């Protein structure tokens, strides 16, 4: 053939049928569909709505606040890193022998988002009891009509995938108590959230509001000088996401020790190496808080390292990685043709309007990707 | 002696007018102009699409334009021209080979005339695979002119390439 570069892989152009993604017992095969989107192939339609689906319906079930026993295995944002999440997997263990727990970000910044929801929801409908999924804030639609998701959705399969994941995702348990000494969540903690009990109340499955506790579990973070805050103050409004709230070293102790909690476990921020262990509880002498952040070299500029959090024998082990290869996609996944084309309509006439005429850093990223961190307008 | 005929949205007056800048860029008297009777323009010299111009004013494949081709070539940047027509002069500069169909070496080959360096060859080989694949509405595995208008149509850079005469 013509191709130039015959040593690039070329993404096949068969999609998967139902018969290829679930066996005859109606369980995903993992192996085969892992495979298959490694190479960039898709799905029928209908095969990839059934795994958002049959998905959605375990989430469905599923408590606001989930009970998960060590060993496990948690992670932080994905952020459509496919080939990163391939590779957290064989750091973690495999889920087949692994108690796992995502905190949400599955999508949006990365190019390879709907994989990673298609591959971790059919990991959901095969480890039902041992592979949970927490929501993020990315995992709404205000943000993902924001950032890339829907589009991406729209090029590679369509908005009605779109919109499946939309009802899949306000089905997302919000937090999760492990093996009964932390609390996982996303951002962290609310004003309104005084106890366990308190997440359990509210009523999750919807788009998350402006306001609220559901907001505030996904959005909050420490402040910037949590342990050594010149007050003793809780909760004060998160400039920086411009929503929900800073909280500090004295709010955590409280809610620590109000709730008989170890630590709080959240993801969220972009982290160096890949994790944040920090001030450690004056009463156990565990960090009270510890940020896990598990995408690599973070949008292709970050530089920073992923981890995964280790539980397990009682030692918390933090289980750093580096990026991994993927395809190459232009923003906002634009064709070549829509990208060229302006350059060759100038430059084309440019050359005959001449010729008529004849005869007359880490932190370096992060400051840089500030206004993506923030809460989209409205 | 012997008339000249060709097919353009051009006046007497413009032809008459192109006439004399085609005699100004004819630097051996020729009657056909050569690409470095071409690129003796400095403006073109800083231009990456030159050769891919003249190749499509070429009609008969002699590697010269002659006057009949040059206002030809022209003619497809008249302010009379129809959307179609700009459409068609912009998918050929992709069509090398003049198939009617650009293909994947061939979209490689000429974007990679404008990106140059900016993109490895294997991110750029990726882009062009990914879209033709969404483009190849057949299955071919190369895109006719109306799935290349499927994708640029709605873009309306054929309203850019108008000069004037
Ligand atoms: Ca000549
Ligand atoms: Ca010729
Ligand atoms: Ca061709
Ligand atoms: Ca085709
Ligand atoms: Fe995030
Ligand atoms: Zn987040």
């Amino acid at each position: 053939t013509d191709r130039v570069v015959k040593a690039v892989p070329f993404p096949p152009s068969h999609r998967l049928t139902a018969k290829e993604v679930f066996d005859n017992d109606g369980k995903p095969r993992v192996d085969i569909l892992k495979a298959h989107l490694m190479k960039e192939g898709r799905l029928e339609e209908s095969v990839a709505l059934r795994i958002i689906t049959e998905g959605a319906s375990i989430l469905r079930q599923e408590k606001n606040l989930l009970d998960i026993d060590a060993p496990v295995t948690v992670c932080g944002d994905i952020h459509g890193q496919f080939f990163d999440l391939m590779k957290l997997f064989e750091v973690g263990g495999s889920p087949a022998n692994t108690r796992y727990l995502f905190l949400g970000d599955y999508v949006d910044r990365g190019y390879f988002s709907i994989e990673c929801v298609l591959y971790l929801w059919a990991l959901k409908i095969l480890y039902p009891k041992t592979l949970f999924l927490l929501r993020g804030n990315h995992e709404c639609r205000h943000l993902t009509e924001y950032f890339t998701f829907k589009q991406e959705c729209k090029i590679k399969y369509s908005e009605r995938v779109y919109d499946a994941c939309m009802d899949a995702f306000d089905c997302l348990p919000l937090a999760a108590l492990m093996n009964q000494q932390f609390l996982c969540v996303h951002g962290g903690l609310s004003p309104e959230i005084n106890t366990l009990d308190d997440i359990r109340k509210l009523d999750r499955f919807k788009e998350p509001p402006a306001y609220g506790p559901m907001c505030d579990i996904l959005w909050s973070d420490p402040l910037e000088d949590f342990g050594n805050e010149k007050t003793q103050e809780h909760f004060t409004h998160n400039t920086v996401r411009g929503c929900s709230y800073f909280y500090s070293y004295p709010a955590v102790c409280e809610f620590l020790q109000h709730n008989n909690l170890l630590s709080i476990l959240r993801a969220h921020e972009a982290q160096d190496a890949g994790y944040r262990m920090y001030r450690k509880s004056q009463t156990t002498g565990f960090p009270s808080l510890i940020t896990i952040f598990s995408a690599p070299n973070y949008l292709d500029v970050y530089n920073n390292k992923a981890a995964v959090l280790k539980y397990e024998n009682n030692v918390m082990n933090i289980r750093q990685f580096n990026c991994s290869p993927h395809p190459y996609w232009l923003p906002n996944f634009m064709d070549v043709f829509t990208w060229s084309l302006p350059f060759v309509g100038e430059k084309v006439t440019e050359m005959l309007v001449n010729v008529l005429n004849i005869c007359s850093s880490f932190e370096e990223a992060k400051g840089l990707d500030r206004i993506n961190e923030r809460m989209p307008p409205r | 002696s012997y008339p000249l005929e060709m097919c353009s949205h051009f006046d007497a007056d413009e032809i008459k007018r192109l006439g004399k800048r085609f005699k100004k860029l004819d630097l051996d008297n020729s009657g056909s102009l050569s690409v470095e009777e071409f690129m003796s323009l400095p403006e073109l010299q800083q231009n990456p699409l030159v050769q891919r111009v003249i190749d499509i004013f070429d009609t008969d494949g002699n590697g010269e334009v002659d006057f009949k081709e040059f206002i030809e070539g022209v003619s497809q940047f008249s302010v009379k021209g129809d959307k179609e027509q700009k459409l068609r002069f912009a998918f050929r500069i992709y069509d090398m080979d003049k198939d009617g169909y650009i293909s994947n070496g061939e979209l490689f080959q000429v974007l990679k005339m404008m990106v140059g360096n900016n993109l490895k060859d294997t991110q750029l080989q990726q882009i062009v695979d990914k879209t033709i694949i969404n483009a190849d509405k057949d299955g071919d595995g190369r895109i006719s002119f109306e799935e290349f208008c499927a994708v640029v149509g709605g873009l309306d850079i054929h309203k850019k390439m108008v000069v004037d005469v």
